[PDB]
RNA sequence: GAAACUGCGAAUGGCUCAUUAAAUCAGUUAUGGUUCCUUUGGUCGCCUACUUGGAUAACUGUGGUAAUUC
RNA sequence: GACGACCCAUUCGAACGUCUGCCCUAUCAACUUUCGAUGGUAGUCGCCGUGCCUACCAUGGUGACCACGGGUGACGGGGAAUCAGGGUUCGAUUCCGGAGAGGGAGCCUGAGAAACGGCUACCACAUCCAAGGAAGGCAGCAGGCGCGCAAAUUACCCACUC
RNA sequence: UCGCUACUACCGAUUGGAUGGUUUAGUGAGGCCCUCGGAUCGGCCCGCCGGGGUGCCCUGGCGGAGCGCUGA
């Protein structure tokens, strides 16, 4: 087909963290370009009608999205389709509500929703540092923020916190062992625990251990890691659930145990 | 042939049809733009000169 | 369609591949430029992806330098002398980078004359008295000397350099790409490279 | 508010399996060899300025060709 | 607020390149080279790397571990049928990648196309004509002829999904 | 072995015919590039009038000369 880019993406192509049907017909939203990446987003209109269910169809969306009761990252979005990911913020600020985007243990993104005072800044990774004309330095974060002047000690794989009403970082915090991370991709995801340990390799794929307070022992890629706060104390309000990972024997036996599926 | 003959001070302009040689044969074997005295059109032309600005030929 | 393929071509063992997919705007050729010396005539050319490549005929000037003492000043390309990469190229007058080329070599001495305090090779010492002893000499009170004196013994200039301004001519070497440039440029040939060449042209013509 | 100029899309989709045996393709890797509409975030002061120049369409009117989105 | 523009970053990609993986055939065993085959040096071209191309110079490269040549009712993969274990057979076909729009070649526009619901020419077809000329490409949905053992409605509608 | 019918393959004169693909040489449409070419259309200078200003200037309208210089 292809001779330049393509436009549609279908529902069986699509992730299954969206959690997609098969009864609905063969196109699915497929997020616009942004600043995260489809395989990471949350399509805004998936979390309007295959979420929250406020909506029952996409024109729906189109006709709510035009009032500008929607924000996202404390700027005002009007569109179908957004790629909002992983640590940002979404404020509807008509109902008074406020959510947070993050991974359940299962690693889709769950309703963790927040007080208004937590939701007027976000966690950011520093992935790049590149000096810029006439002596003038830059960040690049996850979320494609360019933020000049950062303190001289911050460097890549550390995580700043952002005032979204001024930008201009206030705060941050500094990569070392024993503080508490998250995972953001991979077989692991989801699952919350301190750093413990390190391992270079020189080359690429160097790899980062991890241990909860569960007592197990887990590896993952570096480049899949997000660190969230200081050991056993994250900076950041956390859902339930809480990185535990349990086996599915486990997950039975509390079901059965509250006998829950009825109020 | 026909001509269109055309006034541009008025934005008028009106057909008239000949078929005398001696008339036409003042336009013959000369190119588009060129200026010519209308004066051997007739009598009711006696200081007149037309310029031609193209036409149609036969199977449009 | 003259074009850059490379789904043409035999492999290793001799095989041959038969025909795969049809010609593609990514590989492609466009004519050479063959530049030459004569009055500018420039062509804008649109490329992949937008971003204009010029691509210059006939230049008669280019930017040449004497990275020695650090002075860079636009002068005049004469003519072709030596191309190592073909012979027949010389003799048509085609300009590409690396070639060997002549200037007028009348701003380095300029330049040398009013910051060395000297001149270069000359016929006679005549022609300097009347006028161009205006700037040599000078009327300075201070700093007729306190500025020269640092210049001194820093211009032994070689014994290759010198004899070549007295023809009114220098080497230089073509180190741009006139055709994707659009601009001619390069630097003056020193050291070993200019005793080198020298051998190179005598050996071949004459 | 028809029409017309301008911007944008028409390179997506849909369809077929003819070509094609280290080719296609799959897993794995590489741009420190490159290009990138768009979105998102930054970049935004070395007798004319109280605003410069002159034409084209629609429109009005006259036509040609057996015939054309002429 | 709206629009536009230069550069950097980002997103969606695009393009080349790495390592490993292939059906039948020797009644195909030597193949490739100035009509560049393999390499060196310089240059041109191109978005870039590169014998991609050109000049000069060297004589290499590949093969019984099956090259080279020929054949394939061979598009590839995710898969499907059968099945104790091991296998065998199939994969045009709803997802992903690729190639092509009667057969060939060339090219315009654009960020992206060597585009065919764009264009120009040749070749094979076929249509209109006042014979001066003009216009065309259903492997898009329906539908017709033909071919065959063999395959549906010239229906309704943007409400859903995009 | 020889004789009788159905049926299959092989050799074969005809230097068989038909269709398709390769290959030397010659010819070569069309586009692109390059080098020329200049149909044709404007601009700015000198007369008369209008406006502004100091026979003259600027700009507008109108005509003619060299069409001089210049662009497309």
């Amino acid at each position: 087909m292809a001779r330049g880019p393509k436009k549609h993406l279908k529902r069986v192509a699509a992730p299954k963290h969206w959690m997609l049907d098969k009864l609905t017909s063969v196109f699915a939203p497929r997020p616009s370009t942004g600043p995260h990446k489809l395989r990471e987003c949350l399509p805004l209109i998936i979390f309007l009608r295959n979420k929250l269910k406020y909506a029952l169809t996409g024109d729906e969306v189109k006709k709510i999205c035009m009032q500008r009761f929607i924000k996202i990252d404390g700027k005002v979005r009007a569109d179908i389709t957004y790629p909002a990911g992983f640590m940002d913020v979404i404020s509807i600020d008509k109902t008074g509500e406020n959510f947070r985007l993050i991974y359940d243990t299962k690693g889709r993104f769950a309703v963790h929703r927040i007080t208004p005072e937590e939701a007027k800044y976000k966690l950011c990774k520093v992935r790049k540092i590149f000096v810029g004309t006439k002596g003038i330095p830059h960040l690049v974060t996850h979320d494609a923020r360019t933020i000049r002047y950062p303190d001289p000690l911050i460097k890549m794989n550390d995580t700043i916190q952002i005032d979204l009403e001024t930008g201009k970082i206030t705060d941050f915090i500094k990569f070392d062992t024993g503080n508490l991370c998250m995972v953001t991709g991979g077989a692991n995801l989801g699952r919350i625990g301190v750093i413990t340990n390190r391992e270079r390799h020189p080359g690429s794929f160097d790899v980062v251990h991890v241990k909860d307070a569960n007592g197990n022992s887990f590896a993952t890629r570096l480049s899949n890691i997000f660190v969230i706060g200081k050991g056993n104390k994250p900076w950041i309000s956390l859902p339930r659930g809480k990185g535990i990972r349990l086996t599915i024997a486990e997950e039975r036996d509390k079901r059965l145990a509250a006998k829950q599926s009825s109020g | 042939m026909k001509l269109n003959i055309s006034f541009p001070a008025t934005g008028c302009q009106k057909l008239i049809e000949v078929d005398d040689e001696r008339k036409l044969r003042t336009f013959y074997e000369k190119r588009m733009a060129t200026e010519v005295a209308a004066d051997a059109l007739g009598e009711e032309w006696k200081g007149y000169v037309v310029r031609i600005s193209g036409g149609n030929d036969k199977q449009g | 369609g003259i074009s850059r393929d490379n789904w043409h071509k035999r492999r290793k063992t001799g095989g041959k591949r038969k025909p795969y997919h049809k010609k593609r705007k990514y590989e492609l050729g466009r004519p050479a430029a063959n530049t030459k010396i004569g009055p500018r005539r420039i062509h804008t050319v649109g490329v992949r992806g937008g971003n204009k490549k010029y691509r210059a005929l006939r230049l008669d000037v280019g930017n040449f330098s004497w990275g020695s003492e650090c002075c860079t000043r636009k002068t005049r390309i004469i003519d072709v002398v030596y191309n190592a990469s073909n012979n027949e190229l010389v003799r048509t007058k085609t300009l590409v980078k690396n070639c060997i080329v002549l200037i007028d070599s009348t701003p380095y001495r300029q330049w040398y004359e009013s910051h060395y305090a000297l001149p270069l090779g000359r016929k006679k010492g005549a022609k300097l008295t009347p006028e161009e002893e205006e700037i040599l000499n000078k009327k300075r009170s201070k700093k007729i000397q306190k500025k020269y004196d640092e210049r001194k013994k820093n211009a032994k200039i070689s014994s290759l350099l010198e004899e070549q301004f007295q023809q009114g001519k220098l080497l230089a070497c073509i180190a741009s790409r006139p055709g994707q440039c659009g601009r001619a440029d390069g630097y003056v040939l020193e050291g070993k490279e200019l005793e080198f060449y020298l051998r190179k042209i005598k050996a071949r013509k004459g």
